RNA sequence: GAGU
């Protein structure tokens, strides 16, 4: 038993591999992401939760008064989606916040005992996300994209070769906190350690810790190696450590207490090193012909009188020895700068650094900071500590924290906000080890290192912006009036909030139009992830570094997403089973191999994880449920890639789709297209129009159902169950008794859109697929969305398609097609424009909407109601007037001409300009809806009115129809309960049915059940009346509009959208082509069964290219075909079942190691014989990506098909009957009518609109504006040696008025002069040249 | 790399060789994107030295 | 001036008791005004956006360049 | 985005 609709039809799979765990909901990082930011969990600090625990409980300056957060309430939204679509409102609910003002005494130490007022303050509304993950703002659909970003923590760059002829090794570590100011520590040429407080400008990484209280002596001790040096009668000992002495040539004599060990001068090698240490060496015997050239620890002074003998850190000379022995001090300390392992660094900072103590310290930091402020030590202080170690301007939070705690190994994962002064030192620890070539580099591209913001993240950083500007105002007004008048309602204010909010939603750059035109566009582009936006790369910003491919994008962004050009490298998709752990890092899930045996566990992990263990590839061979069939296999790890055995082997992918996004995953011969292409064809498949007539691909992936029913464009069954009722408006169904609740009723609301309007003006209509009276379950779906068949995304059309060369007509990669393809009206789209007319008032006059027409034709008055309304569903043309519209005219003084012409005639002229929203030039089609738009003050117009009882008309009916039908299931389960125990049926059935207040019988578990579905009833009454209300209240309400406004008109137009010559087309493998030629079906050439062709390709277009899928396809296209039209011949030679079931089954066992098995033989003969007429019209087959069908199992179709096996056939010519001189390849394509239509991109203009300023034509023909010459263009002309037509771009098409208007006179009188003038531009110019002061004039001849 | 694709476009390549292609590929796009505008920058030059 | 001011400070108090916006009548009863001054004042209300304006998200174009002059007539109106 |  599978589920009844896959009964209605199923596809055949190919591949070998079956896929274990299942497909996720692709966009669950829009859901889940915004469900953080929502998230009412107590403890999680995420969203809302954070934001108030940061800001609160927020007090007083005094410390007497407090605002304390408690708890908040999102209102239930105030005016649904579809009204804010017309309304051009942006959909958001309200927000209200318990607070508690909290008021402590002076007088009383800290008796919180003084007022407590508890109350739910109004924080302003807040933008919803729709149920698909989209956002609603000002009227339209946008989508907020994933964005990549460098994480917080720290990185340890390499300049590598950079600057210098030397290519000096100069490493660097970069501090990114979350909130703050950032630090950089780099290395000098020099080898000497520079910070950059704010990448500012260089000076001393020491005195840094100058500034955090550390004298010179403290800070050579935490770096470099300390030594002990004893001075003893008069021979010098040092504490010597084993390990120090390793790898260094020889000089002096060393005796280990007795025995020698090491030969002077003679290297020492690692075994003298071992000797010496067990020997118990506490003091070896060293000359001083060593330390001349070391240097000093401490500042040593003479105890005796207290005189300054030698100071810290300096070079070590003879005389001074002497002196400092006998200040008594017999015990000194050497430090440890051997070069090598241990260079010379931090000493050599500090000789550069001619600053002192912590006070020129923090007067330089304040110095290079601020240039030009006296050093007054409050303001140091202040600057220092702030900067750095502040709660509200420092905050690295839990990611950045975490990610520093796994660049230095430390211990704790949990962070607080500010960086600890130990943090600090440790950076330069491991800088210091780098810079010795201890130490490895940070990869800036390593997936681990780029985190990825989903929305609710994103959200609540803006929303934290809102609350800091807030909490600037609020802590203000906390001091402001009295502690016992004021309230904290009237003190908190939402501006800045919503601003906050609608700016990030509205005009970040990350919150951009979705595509709409196919389920696939959107469901990808949601899922698309940007690193650029706020925190992340500009187009200049990115070199080479960012845009390059890394190896760890595997199973984690698809390699082949991505805008061509500028974008290109910027922007991925996620590829498909990837998804986001809880700090934003993007997991991929993978296979546990348990020491050689494959278990059924799965593990996410991170990137860095990834690297460490050994993974075996998808197609990498298997033995049952158990080891594997290979001794060495193929894997990757660290990165790289070959060949691995068993043992070490930790894990495999988990599918071959895993590497790869939505759109590529579609096509199906993806294994033998180049990625050139393989990316076109990606982006191509988002451009595609769904026509009405949607097609099931025939040549597939199985991947087709899961796209189509996650985009959510069609609908299905929540529960299912056995469908009661079905319109082409609503389709009801009665659930079955196991899933359905008792207390409530078990029918099923399935309101269906029709006819409606994408943002790209494509169409999306629901239509109903199965039966009334059918049984389907959980998850079935039961109408299509537009590009969409039973279930499966039916992006477009397949047809047959004969690779060869025609008379030119297929040139470079031009494409030919049969009229047939008009004739059935396939690649037919429809689309439906939104135009507006306002109604505003002027101090001019206020502008009315009525019929009233100056001086046009009563033809086109015609079409106008009492109103200036259209008639709904009239159908119309460019030029005709849609809506009328009034205007005061202004002054003109007519020429005497015209008056004298006006008093001849004497016609009613009256100062008013005509302002009737008229129809677009080159397109036309019925009207659907019109919109009316009345403002509160001034009364409607009769149409205004007439329309709004029309919205009545339809609104009542719903309303009623959904009460009734739901007692008709009530009363049935009632029924169905009463009918048990005392089987009552008749009585009942006659005795009225509003009458069944009156039944009872008896009690138990029962009349529990009868009273539940009894006080349903009464609950009906009330609530129902209280929709009604709701309903009646919106539509009559007064709309708020933008002031000066008087009323609105939009008004949806449709329009037919014929395939023609010059539109864009393509297919799944990136090959695209414009269309060249329509010829007659008798110019089409033939089939030996004489079916003519549909489409010609140019078979040239391919091989250099290097799209070899889409080759593949036609075969396997034909191939399906042929069993589906062997399948028709069958059928109407009825036969019988049960050879056609024998036929059939063999079919889907075709493959060669093929999955599916399905032996058949136990469904039902219905089930039978309507799967029969589905897949009449061809079998739908499914080659998946990697592990699909290949070349052997397609040959072997095609026999069985009645195939020759090449799948190449002898072709009659239409036109002559000769038959073609070899065999060419045809079959079925499935492809695509694209989003460009040269309907649009034709623009015709000779005169219209100016520019205000330079007087230069705008552009396009948005506005009838002219094209541009451009630089480039100039140089042509002046290629060659055409004067006057340059002269003509330069002035008389350009901003010579006088030029344009005397020579279209000539033109028309017959004269065909230039007449030449002066480009207005160029006396922009000059005028411009002496604004700025410079003298810039014409010179008299 | 050391390793190159065995398989050929009418065998399929598999996931690992598909990978590896795509380094190359999309290398090449950028360069077209970026390199075009340099050599416009070089012809503007020239062009407006005679 | 001095009308502009007490409008916004009042705006606060209306949209946070009503839970959205207040309607032009709405705002008026609270003023003590006559609605037509009300909704002539708030056509008033808007200050000027720069012609400069980058009206391109991309920078693309700077207001100008979709400016349109009522003042030049056609040369076939000039005919 | 399209294309050169
Ligand atoms: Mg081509």
């Amino acid at each position: 038993v599978y589920s009844y609709t896959e009964k209605k039809r199923i596809r055949k799979d190919f591949g070998k591999r079956p896929q274990v765990l299942d497909v996720p909901y692709l966009l669950s990082i829009q859901l889940d992401s915004f469900q953080k930011f929502i998230e009412q969990d107590p403890e999680g600090q995420y969203g809302l939760e954070a934001a108030f625990r940061s800001v609160f409980p927020i007090q007083s300056y005094s410390g007497n008064s407090e605002l304390q957060y408690v708890s908040y309430r999102l209102g239930e939204p105030v005016f649904d989606v579809q009204e804010c679509q017309i309304r051009g409102v942006t959909y958001s609910a309200p927000l209200r916040v318990k607070l508690r003002l909290v008021i402590y005494e002076r007088e009383a130490p800290e008796g919180t005992v003084k007022d407590i007022k508890e109350q739910e303050v109004y924080m302003g509304e807040i933008p919803l996300m729709t149920d698909n993950g989209t956002f609603v703002i000002n009227g339209t659909e946008r989508v907020i994209v994933s964005q990549l970003h460098r994480s917080p923590g720290v990185f340890f760059d390499s300049d590598k070769g950079k600057t210098h002829s030397s290519g000096k090794v100069l490493y660097n570590a970069r501090i990114i906190p979350y909130r703050g100011s950032w630090l950089d520590f780099e290395f000098d040429p020099k080898d000497n350690l520079f910070v950059r407080i704010d990448r500012r400008r260089k000076l001393p990484a020491t005195i840094i810790l100058r500034a955090l209280n550390y004298t010179t002596e403290q800070i050579l001790d935490l770096f470099f190696e300390k030594v002990i040096f004893e001075i003893r009668d008069n021979k010098l000992q040092m504490e010597l450590v084993p390990e120090r002495l390793r790898g260094e040539t020889a000089s002096f004599d060393i005796e280990a207490n007795g025995k020698v060990y090491v030969e002077k001068g003679r290297r020492i090698t690692a075994r003298h090193i071992r000797q010496l240490e067990k020997d118990d060496v506490k003091l070896i015997e060293v000359p001083v012909e060593y330390i001349a050239g070391k240097v000093v620890a401490k500042d040593y002074i003479d105890e005796s009188t207290g005189e300054l003998i030698c100071a810290a850190n300096m070079e070590l000379s003879l005389d001074l020895l002497a002196k400092l022995s006998q200040s008594g001090h017999k015990r000194i300390e050497t430090l440890f700068t051997n070069d090598l392992d241990h260079g010379p660094y931090i000493s050599e900072t500090l000789r550069v650094d001619p600053t002192n103590d912590r006070l020129s310290a923090l007067v330089e930091i304040y110095r290079m900071m601020r240039p030009g402020e006296p050093p007054t030590r409050e303001a140091a202080e202040s600057l220092f500590e702030n900067l750095f170690f502040s709660e509200d301007r420092y905050d690295l939070s839990a990611v950045g924290r975490m990610k520093f705690n796994r660049s230095l190994l430390r211990e704790e994962i949990e962070g607080s906000g500010i960086l600890s002064k130990d943090d600090i030192i440790d950076v330069m620890k491991k800088l210091i080890d780098i810079r010795n070539g201890k130490g490895e580099v940070d990869d800036i591209d390593h997936l681990g290192n780029r985190r990825i913001r989903s929305v609710g993240e994103m959200a609540e950083n803006q929303f934290r912006v809102g609350l800091v500007r807030v909490e600037r105002a609020v802590k203000e007004r906390l001091s402001l009036g009295d502690l016992d008048t004021l309230m904290p309602q009237d003190m908190i204010n939402a501006k800045p909030i919503s601003a906050a909010v609608k700016e990030f939603f509205g005009s970040s750059q990350l919150s951009q139009f979705m595509d709409q035109n196919n389920p696939l566009s959107e469901i990808t582009h949601k899922r698309r992830i940007s690193a650029l936006g706020p925190g992340g790369l500009t187009r200049e910003r990115a070199g080479f570094e960012v845009r390059d491919v890394h190896p760890t994008h595997y199973g984690r962004v698809c390699p082949i997403e991505t805008p061509e050009g500028p974008n290109i490298g910027l922007i991925n998709s996620l590829s498909v089973y990837a998804q986001t752990n809880e700090y934003g890092f993007l997991e991929t899930p993978y296979r546990k191999v348990t020491d050689g045996v494959v278990t059924d566990e799965i593990h996410y992990l991170s990137a860095i994880e990834e690297g460490n263990y050994v993974i075996a590839q998808a197609n990498s061979n298997l033995d049952e449920e158990g080891h594997f069939v290979e001794d060495l296999v193929t894997c990757r790890s660290k990165g790289e890639s070959s060949l691995f055995s068993r043992d070490q082997v930790d894990y495999m992918d988990v599918s071959t789709q895993q590497v790869v996004s939505v759109g590529a995953s579609l096509i199906p011969f993806l294994e033998h297209d180049d990625a050139n292409r393989a990316l076109m064809g990606a982006n191509m498949q988002r451009q595609a129009v769904p026509t009405l007539r949607a097609d099931k691909p025939l040549v597939g992936t199985g991947m087709e159902r899961a796209v189509a029913v996650d985009s959510g464009v069609t609908a299905v069954a929540k529960r299912g169950g056995v469908v009661q009722y079905v319109d082409a408006s609503r389709i009801v169904i009665k659930v079955n008794e196991d899933e359905m609740y008792p207390g409530e009723a078990g029918i099923d609301i399935y309101n269906l859109t029709k006819y409606t309007r994408s943002n790209q003006n494509t169409c999306i209509n629901q239509m109903p697929c199965v039966s009334l009276g059918e049984p389907v379950e959980r998850g079935d779906v039961l109408a299509d969305g537009p590009s969409t068949d039973l279930g499966e995304l039916a992006l477009g059309q397949n047809m047959r398609v004969a690779f060869m060369p025609w008379n030119g007509y297929n040139f470079e990669d031009s494409i030919l097609v049969s009229e047939r393809v008009v004739q059935e009206d396939r690649f037919t789209t429809i689309h439906i424009q939104e135009l507006a007319c306002v109604s505003r008032d002027t101090k001019l006059g206020p502008e009315e909407i009525t019929a009233d027409i100056p001086n046009v034709g009563e033809a086109a008055l015609s079409k106008l109601d009492e109103s200036g309304i259209v008639y709904i569903g009239a159908e119309v043309t460019g030029g005709d007037i849609l809506v009328g519209k009034v205007t005061p005219k202004g002054e003109t003084q007519l020429t005497p001409e015209e008056k004298l012409l006006r008093a001849i005639f004497g016609e009613k002229a009256s100062d008013v300009k005509d302002s009737s929203l008229r129809v677009p030039n080159g397109v036309s089609g019925t009207v659907i809806d019109v919109q009316v738009f009345t403002r509160d003050g001034v009364e409607k117009d009769k149409r205004a009115l007439e329309i709004e009882e029309m919205q009545l008309k339809q609104a009542k009916k719903d309303l009623s129809e959904e009460l009734q039908i739901l007692e008709a299931g009530l009363f049935s389960r009632i029924r169905a309960v009463l009918v048990a125990g005392g089987v009552e049926a008749e009585k009942l059935d006659k005795l009225p049915r509003d009458r069944w207040l009156e039944l009872g019988l008896t009690d138990e578990e029962k009349q529990n059940q009868l009273e539940q579905l009894a006080e349903q009833y009464d609950e009906l009454k009330h609530e129902f009346e209280k929709k009604l209300e709701a309903k009646r209240r919106k539509i009559t309400q007064g709309d708020d509009l933008a002031p000066g406004v008087l009323k609105i008109v939009k008004v949806y137009l449709a329009v037919k959208r014929r395939i023609q010559p010059g539109d864009k087309m393509a297919g799944r493998h990136g090959n695209k082509g414009v269309i060249s030629k329509i010829n007659p079906i008798e110019d089409m050439p033939y089939d030996e069964n004489g079916t003519p062709v549909d489409i010609v390709l140019n078979p040239l277009g391919v091989p250099s290219r290097m799209n070899i899928g889409q080759i593949l396809e036609t075969h396997l296209g034909m191939a399906a075909k042929g069993i589906g039209d062997k399948i028709n011949a069958m059928l109407k030679q009825q036969q019988e079942v049960a050879k056609l079931r024998e036929f059939i089954q063999r079919a889907y066992d075709l493959g060669a190691d093929v999955r599916q098995k399905v032996d058949l033989s136990t469904f039902s003969d219905e089930e039978v014989m309507r799967l029969a007429e589905n897949l009449r019209k061809g079998m739908p087959i499914a080659t998946p990506v990697f592990d699909g069908a290949k070349e052997a199992e397609i040959k072997e179709l095609l026999k069985l098909g009645d195939l020759p096996t090449s799948g190449q056939i002898r072709l009659y010519d239409g036109r002559t009957g000769e038959q073609f001189e070899r065999p060419v390849t045809v079959g079925y394509m499935y492809m695509l009518k694209l989003n460009h239509l040269v309907d649009d991109k034709m623009h015709a203009r000779s005169t219209g609109s100016y520019s205000l300023v330079t007087q230069q034509p705008l552009g396009g023909k948005a506005q009838f504006g002219g094209q541009r010459f451009g630089e480039m263009e100039v140089w042509a002309l002046e290629a060659y040696g055409a004067a006057y037509t340059l002269q003509e771009m330069l002035t008389v098409k350009s901003d010579d008025v006088n030029g344009r208007t005397k020579m279209y006179k000539n033109i028309v009188d017959g004269n065909h002069q230039m007449e030449p003038g002066m480009p207005e531009s160029f006396n922009v110019l000059l005028k411009e040249i002496r604004s700025l002061g410079i003298n810039i004039e014409l010179e008299d001849e | 790399i050391e390793t190159p694709i065995t398989a050929n476009f009418r065998e399929g390549l598999n996931v690992l060789q598909y990978f590896i292609s795509t380094h190359g590929a999309r290398k090449g796009l950028a360069d077209t994107a970026l390199k075009t505008a340099n050599s416009g920058y070089l012809t503007r030059r020239l062009v407006d030295v005679a | 001036i001095e009308t502009i001011n007490k409008l916004n400070r009042i705006s606060r108090q209306m949209l946070q008791e009503m839970g959205r916006e207040p309607t032009p009548e709405e705002l008026a009863e609270r003023m003590l005004m006559p609605e037509d001054k009300i909704r002539k004042v708030l056509k008033i209300a808007k200050e000027p956006i720069s012609m400069e304006t980058p009206i391109g998200d991309d920078e693309d174009s700077h207001l100008g360049d979709f400016i349109e002059d009522t003042t030049l007539e056609l040369p076939l109106d000039s005919a």
